[PDB]
């Protein structure tokens, strides 16, 4: 009963202390609906905190439990437990000698760091990283490492603002390790983490390479399951958002060959997620882009520009029209990517209601065009104009006169004032 | 949600 | 050039 349970936490005495607080613990576990609010009003959670530094470790662990779960709620109970000058205790007690205590710290800092980004820089303020990534490296308890992974993604986690970086990367040579755990969970938990961290500027990606797990990375890419795989892919997604160097890091693991299967996985996700993967690594340099030439790519992307979802067709586009960028220096990608069927389904999105999409697909076909006008002065016509005209794309090159964004229409007149006179 | 209830 | 978010 509530008001006996409050005298007990309020007693000196160190066994009505713990059967008080154990019951506290208990209410606070409920599943549906714990009682947070009613045990914050009761004014135990600055005991709890007490409770924290007891000798008693059993204390300590029913306390940190409670704690733990009301630091599980809302924004402002989890400011109750902060306010009450939790965390550093926590910090202190990822060394205390009984590892249950430890572990429940982890718990506890995962789920108040798991907040607000700017909850996450608190306990990051607090000293937690270092303490924490040394509990990873030597605890052989599963479900600590489950833990420790877990919360250690929730320091990572967080873009308004993201970790101050020197304080967060100490925990990418952890991460390369985790990545090569025999658990599926801690596996799940490490590559959200990695896609966090890599999730930035080319000197945060180069960080992620030097830790050397790209290669493991790639190789998740085919792990059983989609909750490894889609992080796993996320995180290979930034990396090839880096310069070409960077992303030819990504190459040379064998990412291509999985990519290309990943384009037929069953979730929509990680098919549009591929098709966003391979945008940017045909974003790259000549080389770049005929290594996704030789991986057999293109075919699946050219249907992939007809079928599924609308944001899929988004990517795949980005991704042909991409390729199209060399037709300077190796103009025979273009003609292969014609001889695939590339235009009809590119200038179908010239009706595409996303502006930047039919931009995209203007360049592509302008790429397309050149390259026929450099076959058609060395023969006499442009016979990629020709396929655009008589498959209905010249027509809706026209239509992009009427755009009102300045750089749709401007480039639809251009390819009409130059091919189409 | 990126908290965990213990039980 | 290449493109972010993510």
């Amino acid at each position: 009963d509530l008001p006996k349970m409050v005298e007990g936490v309020f007693s000196s005495e160190i066994d009505k202390q713990i059967q008080a607080t154990t019951k506290f613990r208990k209410l606070l576990s409920k599943e549906r609906n714990p009682p947070i609010e009613e045990v914050i009003k009761t004014g135990v959670v600055g005991r709890f905190v007490e409770f924290l530094r007891s000798p008693h470790t059993l204390v300590q662990f029913e306390a940190a439990w409670a704690l733990t779960n009301i630091a599980s709620g809302s924004a402002t109970q989890t400011q109750v437990v902060i306010e009450a000058g939790a965390v550093p205790i926590f910090v202190e007690l990822l060394g205390s000698p009984e590892p249950d205590v430890r572990e429940q710290a982890v718990w506890a800092l995962g789920n108040i760091a798991g907040d607000s980004p700017q909850c996450r820089d608190y306990v990051l303020s607090c000293g937690a990283l270092r303490p924490l990534l040394t509990l990873l490296g030597d605890s052989r308890k599963l479900s600590m490492l489950r833990n420790a992974t877990w919360t250690l993604s929730n320091f990572c986690r967080g873009k308004t603002p993201q970790p101050d970086w020197n304080t967060i990367a100490p925990a990418l040579p952890v991460l390369a390790k985790l990545v090569y755990s025999l658990d599926d969970e801690v596996l799940i938990d490490a590559c959200w983490a990695i896609s966090y961290l890599s999730d930035g500027s080319n000197d945060k990606i180069q960080a992620v390479i030097e830790a050397g797990i790209p290669r493991r990375l790639v190789e998740l890419l085919m792990h059983a399951s989609t909750s490894v795989q889609t992080p796993a892919l996320r995180s290979v997604g930034n990396i090839v958002t880096g310069d070409d160097v960077q992303t030819q890091v990504i190459i040379n693991c064998g990412a291509l060959p999985c990519l290309l299967s990943l384009l037929s996985s069953n979730k929509d996700g990680i098919r549009k997620e591929a098709c966003w993967t391979i945008s940017n690594i045909t974003a790259g340099n000549s080389a770049q882009i005929q290594s996704v030439i030789d991986a057999n790519i293109i075919p699946p992307l050219i249907h992939l520009l007809s079928h599924a979802d609308l944001k899929t067709r988004k990517e795949a586009c980005w991704a042909i029209s991409n390729a199209t960028s060399g037709g300077l220096q190796k103009p025979d990608q273009i003609r292969y990517l014609v001889a695939q069927g590339c235009i009809k389904p590119l200038c179908d999105l010239l009706a595409c209601p996303d502006n930047k999409i039919i931009q995209v697909a203007l360049d592509g076909l302008e790429n397309i065009l050149k390259v026929g006008e450099l076959d058609k002065n060395a023969a006499s016509i442009n016979r990629y104009a020709l396929f655009i005209e008589e498959c209905g794309g010249m027509e809706k090159i026209h239509d992009c006169q009427t755009n009102a964004n300045e750089e749709i229409y401007m480039k639809a007149y251009n390819i009409i004032e130059k091919y189409f006179s | 949600s990126s908290k965990r209830q213990r039980r």
